[PDB]
RNA sequence: AAGG
RNA sequence: AAGGUAAGUAU
């Protein structure tokens, strides 16, 4: 933006550079703007993003691209799911994990915000004795409901706003109607959905939990939060965008 | 046992039957 | 010369290659691509039902010398059909 | 926050703009269209070479 | 095909399949069961579904997702059977889903008359049966239960059935004999 | 009296002057009569029926007229019930339910043939023995009072409010003056006169431009100190 | 309004489209009678000679030449489109329009801005570019 | 421009209504300007946060010289902790808006 | 650029024939051209 | 362990100098894929998966763009448990008997 | 060519290929 | 590739 | 009721 304000330009270069500014303020409050609340009205999906646009904001919209370029949504979340299949990997005979199994899914799952499959496929030695759906950071586990031999883990990605970015209220409604519905189809009953909010950094899970699953998980999900390669590269995107 | 249950469904869904049309007849009787 | 048309005896594989990967090249053709194929029509689909679109459509029943026009059935093999059905169970 | 607008490729059989990398390309290329507007091109140069 | 076959005639003044909702209709045309098992049709290849069929119900699901019976009923409505083979749906007794089947359809495009002379003789009948609920799951009734939800019900299994002249009104004007219940 | 009855009073006045001071004399013209016109020609023939079933034949001409009107460019994707309600038969995209835009003449044709479909199924319920007379003037009276909850004619056109309004303090005006003495409050009032009255002079205004809006579109075909430099 | 040149049959509109390979054809659909299309003629007319290098623009008579009325939707008193190699360039203006403009501009730089914007975008293989200003008000206060 | 009209008629403005009407009116007008910058569409509601925080926080660094409430809805955060996630809000013991 | 000096003669007189508020007798509306 | 007849000038200068050409870590490698498009990306592989279109039907797709394509190489796959079971004399001269 | 005449038999639509489109259903014969 |  | 259409290439 320096360089090019000293440059033999025309009416129409100097008029479009003279937005970037607006660009910056618009991503800046973009949580604030970009709101049902605010603009009451039908949400569209940005193309590529699990972001959905509420009003026609072009100035938010344009740069919004900039940041999810490249596919860096479907990069985020394939990288959060190979990091936990690592993170089971090394737990197989703490956990009595026979076998981690990262599931073949659509390029565009974790776009379809529709529906959702199961991203990784734990299978057990001997049957697990399951707990109820409970949140990520709740500790009070009878784990005692039901048993299976196939888990399931669910990576959720989101761009919440500022009136709708409660993680754990985003979780605990993605676990109890994908599960409950027709469209998303799951290996097994038991399993949890870990839900990400991409625009707050807030990370979160909610479902089933056999002996040993969430006390790994949470420092799990809170590292891979800390030290995600993806994520770093969308914290950069959106630093860069906000000079 | 399977048969005896049968029976005993169809006859309450009969007396059901016959309430139903009891009643269907004692609406346009009062009307 | 359009033949009435008629009921798919048989089932459609749709989810027979589930989970399988198909490695494709630029010398493969059309005919072990990843998909859905039909050599009666020639084409590629990437999708069950989109194919299944495609062998209800107009042009994939023409290709097999058939008409959209489904017969109007009669009493006698109607009957018949429920005694065949019945005896069989 | 610049802008880095990606590369695109003109079929000029076709008259047409596609992406520039390989899977647009190819896919295009591959394509009936694309296809028949080369065969017609062809034919084409050989009308007028003949013509000429 | 999709359309109503060229023979077919009018039913209540509109197109035989227009009984069932644009929504339902649109959502029954794109159902992979409609697509694979219902391409084309004749009263056989009905008779050969009907038996396959394991449940009655109308659509479930979040999404608008049709049930096999009502993929059939919309078949039926499209290729127009003769009101013969549909007293045939209705005579058969092995089959408790054909007869309803054969039932609905009579309902649906019957007349008035058709409706109290065909469908209340299956009174008789106290099969159970299951029926699928619009949030997907299943319970228990009977076929008179059924019967009784044709004949004075205003939507059953998410159709909304044509008007009838009340029982009484056709006893008055007596070209209907009363219904003699067997109790 | 409340304060409602009394601003109803004062506004039912200011009507009343509003008309008294803005009337003109009719201007002078020539004789000529629409439907006799009609009878002229061929294409219209004449006969005696039930009103009843008259209005069900319109409101059945109308929903063909509106269906003909939306899938005009092959909108298949809008669906028009049969009360007249404009809705999708799927999750439209951006670009389908841009192009399934209508202007507010159609959506104020809707909502008068959806008025009338109102009117013409109070009167067949009345008829079908469903309802009673005294249900059947109480839900005519009810449907002109209310017409703004029944019908969304003023988002279509916003001075249909003057029409409202006047509704409303009609409502007030007869309520007040028939809920005394015994009388409570609660439905039953009846005495429909004054709505409909109101609504058919709202009626012969809002016809010309919805007769010029429909021949346009059902048609084959579709200062100086300015500009004095 | 006058001075511009006039096209007076289909055939003459799609060579014009067709003709032009390196440089915007700008198209006026209205009548020369028009207000509208005055104010609209009279601002091309100023920036005619300006554009020429890279815009070339002509006016065409929608009830002498009819063809394109269903085609381009010309049921406006004036209106403007731009075609770049037979193509159809779209703008978005943020009228809600994006395929052409249909009222009448009082600025030349507004009008030569949005040529210069469509000329760049064609010429990169666009068919939307997003024009310098918006239009979703008149920004009258 | 508004301060310099207020530190000039400092004392003179309170007593001056139509001058406190006229100031709460241009403001309106210049944040609506904003607003239709931001989207063609008017918001319903839109928050005074993004207007009248200091620009140093990135906000306009608005002044104001009107009644303007903040909802009490547009007072609450939340930040994710080891243990969990803790939600804040700002005024709290259920006051009124602020 | 422009159009040629016949070309721009017969461009007015077209203006002229369908704007009688300026040019002619008779005055008819704005786009009309009988009178 | 490099060659220095590939050196370029420019390398030999930063080398001569003190500028240190530090090789990127792990991290920095897969922020490096990341952030830049992939290259030359070639949809040799189509996988067809059970998916559900955007009106909620389900629908088995094949599709050919690498994106969650990535395979998972785990302990407990034969493919590393077979070299892993290579050369197990190893474990075998040293015991605790 | 500017003057001279249309060929005879000759669409101006699909004589270059153009493409119309539709902004709204409110507009255009049908 | 499928729809009127 | 709008000022909320990505522009495509394939099938
Ligand atoms: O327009 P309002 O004077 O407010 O009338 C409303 C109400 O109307 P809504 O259904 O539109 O809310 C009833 O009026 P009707 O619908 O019956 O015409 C009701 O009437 P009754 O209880 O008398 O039947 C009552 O009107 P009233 O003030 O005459 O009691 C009530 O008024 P409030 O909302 O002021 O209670």
């Amino acid at each position: 933006e320096e360089s090019m304000k000293w440059k033999k330009l025309t009416n129409a270069q100097r008029s479009g550079l003279n937005q970037i500014p607006n660009r910056r303020f618009t991503l800046w409050w973009s949580p604030t703007i970009n709101r049902a609340n605010v603009y009451v009205g039908f949400q569209v999906q940005l193309d590529l993003t699990g972001i959905f646009m509420h009003g026609k904001i072009p100035t938010l919209k344009i740069s919004l691209i900039q940041i999810f370029r490249a596919h860096l949504w479907q990069k985020i979340h394939e990288s959060i799911v190979m990091d936990l299949c690592q993170v089971f990997d090394q737990e197989l005979d703490a956990l009595e994990i026979e076998t981690v199994q990262k599931e073949t899914i659509h390029p565009r799952k974790s776009y379809k915000m529709n529906s959702s499959c199961a991203d990784i496929l734990l299978f057990a030695s001997y049957k697990w004795n399951v707990s109820r759906p409970s949140l990520l950071a709740d500790s009070k586990d009878v784990m005692d409901s039901t048993t299976t031999q196939k888990y399931w883990i669910d990576i959720q990605l989101r761009w919440g706003d500022y009136d709708s970015h409660d993680i754990e209220r985003y979780a605990r409604a993605k676990f109890l109607d994908y599960t409950t519905d027709n469209m998303s189809i799951y290996p097994s009953p038991t399993g949890v959905l870990i839900a990400i909010d991409l625009a707050y950094n807030l990370h979160s899970a909610y479902g089933n939990w056999f002996p040993g699953s969430k006390p790994l998980i949470q420092q799990a999900m809170a590292k891979i939060m800390k030290a995600n390669p993806a994520l770093y590269v969308l914290r950069e995107r959106i630093r860069k965008g906000l000079q | 046992e399977n048969d005896e249950e049968e029976y005993e469904a169809w006859k309450v869904r009969e007396l059901k039957r016959i309430k139903r049309d009891r009643e269907d007849r004692e609406a346009l009787e009062k009307e | 010369k359009r033949e009435l048309l008629r009921h798919r005896d048989y089932k459609v594989d749709l989810e027979s290659k589930l989970g399988k990967t198909i490695v494709i090249t630029k010398t493969t053709p059309q005919s072990e691509m990843g998909g859905y194929y039909c050599n009666v029509c020639d084409c590629v689909v990437k999708d069950s039902i989109n194919f299944l679109d495609h062998i209800n459509g107009k042009k994939h029943q023409r290709n097999l010398g058939m008409s959209m026009r489904v017969e109007r059935s009669t009493l006698d093999q109607v009957k018949k059909r429920f005694e065949v059905n019945k005896k069989k169970m | 926050d610049y802008w880095k607008s990606q590369p695109k490729k003109f079929c000029d059989y076709c008259k047409c703009w596609i992406a520039d990398n390989r899977p647009s390309v190819e896919f295009h290329e591959r394509g009936k269209n694309h296809k028949e507007n080369v065969a017609k091109r062809i034919s084409e140069i050989k009308q007028k070479s003949l013509d000429k | 095909a999709n359309r109503t076959v060229k023979d077919a005639h009018s039913i209540h003044g509109t197109n035989p399949q227009y009984l069932v909702e644009k929504i339902i209709r649109t959502r029954i045309y794109e159902s992979k069961y409609w697509k694979e098992e219902c391409f084309g049709l004749t009263a056989e290849l009905v008779v050969d579904k009907a038996m396959e069929l394991r449940f009655v119900g109308g659509v479930y699901g979040g999404n608008i997702k049709p049930t096999p019976f009502l993929c059939l009923t919309l078949k039926m409505l499209q290729i127009q059977p003769e009101k013969d083979i549909i007293v045939e749906f209705i005579k058969n007794e092995d089959f408790k889903y054909v007869r309803m089947l054969g039932a609905l359809y009579m309902r649906l495009t019957g007349t008035a008359i058709d409706c109290y002379k065909y469908l209340e003789p299956l009174y008789n009948d106290y099969r159970k049966i299951k029926s699928q609920n619009r949030n997907g799951e299943f319970e228990l009734m009977h076929v008179d239960e059924f019967i009784d939800e044709l004949l004075h019900s205003e939507r059953v299994c998410d159709i909304i059935l044509p008007r009838l002249q009340k029982r009484y009104v056709l006893e008055e004007a007596e070209q209907l004999e009363p219904r003699v219940s067997a109790l | 009296q409340p304060v409602k009855v009394r601003v109803s009073y004062q506004k039912l006045l200011k009507y009343y002057v509003l008309n008294a001071l803005k009337h003109r004399p009719p201007k002078a013209q020539k004789k000529r009569y629409l439907f006799r016109s009609f009878k002229a020609t061929k294409f219209f023939q004449s006969t005696k029926l039930d009103w009843v079933e008259v209005g069900l034949q319109v409101c059945r001409q109308g929903y063909n007229m509106l269906n003909l009107l939306i899938h005009r460019k092959n909108l298949n994707y809008l669906h028009l019930d049969y009360n007249f309600n404009l809705k999708p038969v799927k999750t439209l995209t951006t670009k389908e339910r841009k192009k399934s835009r209508f202007g507010n003449a159609f959506h104020l044709c809707r909502e008068v043939l959806r008025l009338t479909k109102l009117v013409v199924d109070s009167h067949v319920q009345y008829r079908l023995g469903n309802v009673d007379a005294f249900q059947l003037a109480d839900g005519l009276q009810y449907i002109f009072a209310h017409v703004g909850q029944l019908t969304g004619m003023y988002r279509y056109k916003y001075k249909l409010m003057r029409q409202i309004r006047m509704c409303k303090d009609l409502k007030h005006l007869i309520y007040y003056r028939f809920n005394t003495g015994p009388v409570g409050k609660g439905p039953g009032c009846g005495f429909w006169a004054a709505g409909w009255r109101v609504w058919l002079f709202f009626m012969r205004g809002i016809t010309p431009l919805l007769e010029r809006w429909l021949g346009n579109l059902l048609a084959r075909q579709f200062r100086v100190e300015s500009h004095f430099d | 309004s006058y001075m511009l040149p006039h096209l007076h049959n289909g055939w003459q509109v799609d060579q014009a489209i067709l003709s032009e390979e390196d440089r915007v054809v700008v198209i006026r659909f209205g009548h020369d009678w028009d207000p509208t299309c005055m104010k609209m003629d009279e601002v091309l007319y100023s920036i005619a000679e300006k554009v020429k290098n890279f815009a070339v623009i002509y006016l065409v008579d929608i009830t002498e030449v009819p063809d394109f009325n269903k085609m381009y939707e010309l049921y406006d008193p004036c209106t403007v489109m731009f075609f770049f190699r037979n193509k159809h360039i779209m703008i978005d203006l943020g009228t809600g329009n994006n395929n052409k403009i249909n009222w009448a501009m009082e600025d030349k730089q507004e009008m030569v801005d949005i040529i210069e914007t469509v000329y760049r975008g064609a010429r990169k293989g666009r068919g939307l570019v997003v024009s310098p200003k918006d239009y979703s008000t008149k920004y009258r206060y | 421009a508004l301060i310099g009209l207020m530190t000039y008629f400092r004392e003179a403005v309170v007593n001056t209504q139509e001058l406190l009407d006229l100031l709460v009116k241009c403001e309106n007008k210049i944040q609506t300007r904003i607003k239709i910058g931001l989207n063609s569409k008017m918001p319903s509601r839109f928050p005074p946060v993004v207007f009248y925080t200091p620009k140093e926080l990135g906000g306009l660094g608005m002044l104001s010289m009107g009644h303007v409430l903040i909802p009490q809805s547009d007072l609450r955060w939340s930040k994710q902790t080891d243990v969990g996630i803790t939600h804040f809000r700002s005024g709290m013991s259920h006051e009124e808006d602020q | 650029v422009y159009a040629p000096g016949l070309d721009i003669e017969s461009s007015l007189k077209q203006l002229a024939e369908r704007r009688t508020d300026i040019f002619g007798v008779e005055e008819t509306a704005i786009g009309k051209k009988i009178g | 362990n490099v060659n220095v007849a590939s050196l370029t000038q420019s390398e030999i200068r930063d080398i001569i100098l003190g500028m240190e050409i530090s090789a990127p870590s792990q991290q920095r490698q897969q922020i490096a894929e990341i952030e830049k498009q992939t290259k030359e990306q070639s949809q040799l592989t189509a996988t067809q998966t059970r998916t559900v279109n955007k009106h909620g039907d389900e629908i088995i797709t094949s599709t050919t763009s690498n994106y969650e394509t990535q395979t998972f190489s785990s302990k407990t796959e034969w493919r590393v448990r077979a070299i892993s079971a290579a050369n197990l004399h190893l474990r075998t001269n040293h015991i605790y008997v | 060519f500017l003057g001279m005449p249309a060929p005879l038999g000759y669409v101006p639509g699909l004589g270059r290929g153009a493409t119309g489109f539709t902004t709204r259903s409110d507009i255009g014969p049908a």
